[PDB]
């Protein structure tokens, strides 16, 4: 419609796949699919797995008792293989007791028939296997940290202002939790339908972008909010963005990828956000945020994304660097 | 003379459920304890985390 | 939202208390349910009668 976003502001992407030759890999990764599922759906499969297993073996216990004929009334002329089985519902309760390992012991397993002994072995092994598998799935779900990515907070929209003479595309990212993100990393990409002289056409060319770090690396130590900018050098594809060329249907998008292993669970998480063409404010520096109180600092997240207007030329970066060079040479 | 939720007097016969269980004047009181012990034990884990 | 991550950040004393409260709350809530269902079933008043208890 108006303009498709590659990744939504909340971090979820919007790309739609089509014409996939389903090889069953979606079904093949049973354990991975369970982890992805929501907790209500996980609990439904959890309940259905146990209930189906309990009911399946309950029918088997009823079947073996019916075949042995020990459920019909008897007077001392018989010894049932599973004691006190005089109804199907008794077999159902017996199945619960075995697999859950409750073992009330009112419905025992006698030494008489060997088939019930084999079925008891099978039910115990199957119960342990399913318990172990559900543990694994629950342990991977309780170790999920995608809900940690939500606590990572970016500015509502980014700016482009002059700093140290040159021009840079600024940005702010914040963390709300008290915990730390070990080995953090901020990638940054521009997504443009970039045409090439040789004749190629790319529907969405993803150009990587440096983080303008001190040592030219991707490492970032994120405790307070930081003005994470990108120096618009000659090679930067943002070198030719006219401020007059900032309107809606300008084919632009600034991906941001904040990575880093969460300290608590030890799981790595991504944070994503895309700045559109009309979501950029030219020449507006960010409001200072990190105040100081008595013996301690103070971050004012109320002013997290407020930007004040600062004067700057309304010229493309090419029209700025070239002009400055000519003036210096003439002088 | 131990503790009884219903009345121990008259040989502890307030527990019979004849003529419907909703007519057992003690039982309706037990039905009125379920919602309260539901919220106590569904929010104490919630509150103690905070 | 991330209760699990929140539980990890808790100290061991508070984690033990929440561990204890979680088990105790589930145990006692279902104790009421078992007590109430038996009481409604009428198998709680003792006697040598035709009734057969649901939970002995
Ligand atoms: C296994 C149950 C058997 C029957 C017994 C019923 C009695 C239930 C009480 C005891 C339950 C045990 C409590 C354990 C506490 C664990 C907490 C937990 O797992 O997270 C609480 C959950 C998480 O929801 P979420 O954040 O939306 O899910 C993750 C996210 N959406 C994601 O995609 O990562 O938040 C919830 O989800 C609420 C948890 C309450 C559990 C109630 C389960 C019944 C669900 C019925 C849903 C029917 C309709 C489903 C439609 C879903 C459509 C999407
Ligand atoms: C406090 C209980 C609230 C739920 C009551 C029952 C609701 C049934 C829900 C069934 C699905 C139908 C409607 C869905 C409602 C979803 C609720 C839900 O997700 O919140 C549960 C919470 C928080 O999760 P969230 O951040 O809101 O999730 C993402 C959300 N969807 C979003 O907007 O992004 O998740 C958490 O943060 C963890 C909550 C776990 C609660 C466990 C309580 C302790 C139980 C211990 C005793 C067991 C009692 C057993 C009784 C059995 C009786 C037979
Ligand atoms: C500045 C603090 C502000 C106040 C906030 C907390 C308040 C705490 C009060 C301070 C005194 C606490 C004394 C508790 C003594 C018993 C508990 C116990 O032995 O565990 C104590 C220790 C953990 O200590 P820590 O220094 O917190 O741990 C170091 C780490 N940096 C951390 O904090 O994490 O534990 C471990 O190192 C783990 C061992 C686990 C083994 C325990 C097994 C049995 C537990 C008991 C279960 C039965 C409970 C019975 C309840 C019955 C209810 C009816
Ligand atoms: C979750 C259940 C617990 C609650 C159950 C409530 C309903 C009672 C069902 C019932 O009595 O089952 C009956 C059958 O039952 C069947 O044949 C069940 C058929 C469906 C089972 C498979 C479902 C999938 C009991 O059958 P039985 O005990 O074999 O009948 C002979 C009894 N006699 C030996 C005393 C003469
Ligand atoms: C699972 C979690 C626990 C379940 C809750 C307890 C279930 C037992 C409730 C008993 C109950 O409601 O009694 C019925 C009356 O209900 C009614 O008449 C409905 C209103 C009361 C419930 C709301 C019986 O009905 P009755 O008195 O006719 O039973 C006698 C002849 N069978
Ligand atoms: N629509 C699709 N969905 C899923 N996988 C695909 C799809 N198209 C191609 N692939 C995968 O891409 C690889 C080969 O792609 P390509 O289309 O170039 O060759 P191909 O003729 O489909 O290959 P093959 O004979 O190995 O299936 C294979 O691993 C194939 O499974
Ligand atoms: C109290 O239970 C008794 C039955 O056990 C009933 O009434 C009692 O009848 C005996 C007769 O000897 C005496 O104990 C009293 O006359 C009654 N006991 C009382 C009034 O406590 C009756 O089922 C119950 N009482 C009432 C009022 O319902
Ligand atoms: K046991």
């Amino acid at each position: 419609e108006r303009r498709a976003r590659f990744v939504s502001k909340k971090g979820n992407c919007n790309v739609a796949h089509k014409n996939i030759r389903e090889q069953g890999r979606f079904l093949q990764d049973v354990f991975t699919t369970l982890v992805d599922l929501k907790w209500p759906h996980t609990l439904l499969i959890f309940t259905m797995s146990f209930l189906c297993s309990w009911l399946l073996f309950a029918m088997v216990w009823w079947l073996i008792a019916f075949a042995h004929g020990d459920l019909a009334p008897g007077e001392g002329t018989n010894v049932p293989c599973v004691t006190s089985i005089h109804s199907f519902s008794s077999a159902f309760l017996f199945s619960i007791e075995v697999q859950v390992t409750i073992g009330f012991g009112g419905r025992m397993v006698t030494e008489e028939c060997p088939l019930a002994i084999l079925i008891l072995i099978v039910q115990n092994i199957v119960g342990l296997m399913i318990n172990a598998i559900m543990l694994g799935c629950i342990f991977m779900k309780t170790a999920q940290a995608h809900r940690r990515a939500e606590t990572l907070i970016f500015s509502k929209h980014a700016v482009i202002t002059l700093r140290h003479g040159r021009l840079c595309f600024m940005l702010r990212v914040g963390d709300l939790r008290k915990s730390m993100i070990i080995s953090a990393t901020i990638h940054m990409q521009v997504v443009r339908k970039t045409t090439s002289p040789e004749g190629e056409v790319v529907p969405l060319h993803q150009v990587d972008i440096p983080m303008e770090n001190g040592v030219g690396g991707n490492s970032i130590f994120l405790v307070a909010p930081l003005i994470i900018y990108h120096v618009i050098d000659s090679n930067s594809p943002l070198y030719d963005l006219a401020p007059s060329d900032l309107h809606h249907h300008q084919d632009l998008e600034i991906i941001v990828i904040l990575e880093g292993v969460v300290e608590t669970t030890g799981i790595t998480t991504q944070a994503r956000t895309s700045y559109l063409a009309d979501e950029i404010l030219w020449g507006q520096r960010f409001v200072p945020i990190v105040a100081e109180e008595d013996g301690r600092y103070s971050v004012d997240y109320s002013k997290f994304g407020n930007t004040v207007k600062v004067p700057t030329p309304l010229c493309t970066a090419r029209q700025l660097d070239e002009d400055r060079s000519l003036l210096d040479a003439l002088t | 003379m131990p503790l009884a939720f219903c009345g121990t007097e008259n040989h502890s016969a307030a527990y019979r459920v004849d003529q419907g269980v909703l007519n057992n004047g003690c039982f309706v009181d037990a039905l009125n304890v379920v919602p309260h012990v539901f919220l106590l034990f569904i929010t104490f884990p919630i509150l103690f985390i905070g």
